[PDB]
């Protein structure tokens, strides 16, 4: 429906609104004003039904958004890009056959190796930019601009924070699904069986178990053994936040010796383990609703016809897209029935964040002021420990 | 090693430290006093702070 | 990437909802002084009824 009310009809004139002065490169320079009423709107005082409305605050809401993780943030310093560690397989012990000759003394035997090379990590980089005409047209006070431009920083050091914690359980979920083959996961059944299969699992860790790892997939360790055991100082387990709650209202609640018996330390979780998402197919980029769609979410650098490699991730819902469909897969566990247990020193955390602020870029031609943030971070998974995965297969 | 003189204006002085400086945090506190349902076992529903946030 | 890609503007976005007013509320109350001494013993109880 629309509406006959003449100052319905002021606002829907947008051809004097103060956005046609500022896209084309000619203007109007005088302005005659207009006659405001209040009467028949949703602006009516008592008394004087002539005034334009008046603003008394605003706040800035702003919330902090951790990490959860950066204890397991070393610092390298930026030299080098290829890291990389290794083992020695087993070798199990002969018996004594004194029938076969002598001479094999003299015939040697290397020990075997098995590595693992990881490479370079990734920098992290992006951009803002505070204007000085159009946007002090709000903030009735300089004051509000002013909390304004420290709030966006102080949010875009935040979400920095958010991002790597959900690219961090995406990575790992992503290492238990792809990875991690046949053994070591275990199918449970219901929402309380997993939780007796989890403790079941834990005191798995602490026996010299030459399964358990992940070995198999090594340079030299293709075919072999290798036996490693835990330290219970050592596990870290994570599942969704319903589990652990299901814990901490059943078992440690409805039973009675829970002194020694209670893993819950070691229990770290997350409201949902996907909203991550994977490339496949190696597509490109062509419909103009997909790139304005990237730039809700701070990606400007992709255009239309720039590719996408497959190994890459997009860390939000980006699958709804019509040309992603096929081409993008969620990293998430199946059933909403997870937990995943390894030992800590196992994941490798490491980031550079030393020269972290750039610089400010003056643009006095539109009179702005760009600042760019940049950090060099670095995560795998080192396969020669213990994991395993308990889901619904 | 060699000396020259390694402090020309920009990337003479990028390759080292090159001023550490907002470290991405946890100094607001995650899954310790976040992420706790143990809270003690309480004797009345006294009172939660409103925080006027400002800036 | 092309290397004039850093005079490209990435303004921040935000998210905005308005109040209103608020109601003023009003009470009113009378207190006599003649026939209010017609159903007192005091003068001290009055002034409690008063309070």
């Amino acid at each position: 429906q629309s509406t006959k009310n003449e100052t319905a009809l002021l606002v829907a004139k947008s051809a004097k609104s103060a956005l046609q002065d500022f896209n084309h490169d000619y203007s109007k320079s005088w302005t005659f004003g207009d006659k405001w009423d209040n009467s028949n709107t949703m602006f009516e005082t008592f008394v004087n039904k002539y005034l334009f409305p008046k603003i008394n605050e605003t706040l800035l809401i702003d919330i902090a958004l951790g990490n959860r993780f950066n204890w397991l943030a070393k610092e390298q310093d930026f030299i080098g890009q290829y890291s990389e560690e290794y083992v020695i397989m087993d070798t199990v012990p002969i018996n004594m056959d004194l029938s076969k000759n002598e001479e094999l003394m003299l015939k040697r035997n290397y020990p075997r190796m098995a590595t693992k090379l990881y490479g370079n990590g990734i920098v992290k980089k992006q951009k803002f930019t505070l204007n000085n005409n159009d946007t002090r047209f709000n903030f009735q006070t300089l004051a509000d601009a002013t909390n304004y431009a420290l709030g966006v920083y102080k949010k875009k050091i935040s979400d920095i924070n958010v991002l790597e914690e959900k690219e961090m359980r995406a990575m790992l979920v992503d290492y238990s699904l792809n990875q991690l083959s046949e053994t070591n996961v275990r199918k449970a059944t219901s929402k309380e069986d997993l939780a007796s299969k989890v403790f079941e699992a834990i005191l798995n860790l602490q026996n010299n178990s030459a399964k358990y790892n992940e070995v198999h997939r090594a340079s030299g360790g293709a075919i072999g053994q290798y036996t490693t055991v835990s330290k219970l100082k050592d596990i870290v387990i994570l599942t969704t936040d319903s589990l652990k709650s299901y814990l901490l209202d059943t078992k440690i609640a409805n039973t009675f010796q829970i002194a020694g018996i209670d893993f819950t330390d070691h229990v770290i979780s997350f409201d949902d383990l996907g909203g991550v998402f994977k490339v496949t197919k190696e597509f490109k980029l062509q419909n103009q609703d997909s790139i304005d769609f990237l730039r809700a979410y701070g990606d400007y650098q992709s255009q239309l016809g720039d590719t996408i490699p497959v190994g890459a991730v997009f860390t939000y819902d980006v699958s709804k897209l019509k040309e992603f469909t096929g081409n993008v897969e969620e990293i998430k566990p199946k059933s909403d029935l997870y937990a995943f247990i390894l030992d800590i020193n196992s994941i490798k955390y490491k980031r550079y964040t030393k020269g972290m602020l750039k610089p400010p870029f003056h643009n006095p031609e539109f009179d702005e002021v760009t600042h760019w943030i940049h950090y060099y971070s670095f995560k795998a998974i080192s396969p020669f420990f213990n994991k395993i995965l308990i889901t619904d297969q | 090693m060699y000396e020259g003189n390694n402090m020309r204006s920009m990337m003479g002085t990028s390759y080292e430290d090159s001023r550490l400086n907002k470290r991405t945090e946890l100094n607001e506190n995650m899954s310790i006093d976040t992420n706790k349902s143990e809270d003690s076992y309480g004797v009345q529903i006294h009172s939660l702070s409103k925080q006027s946030f400002t800036g």
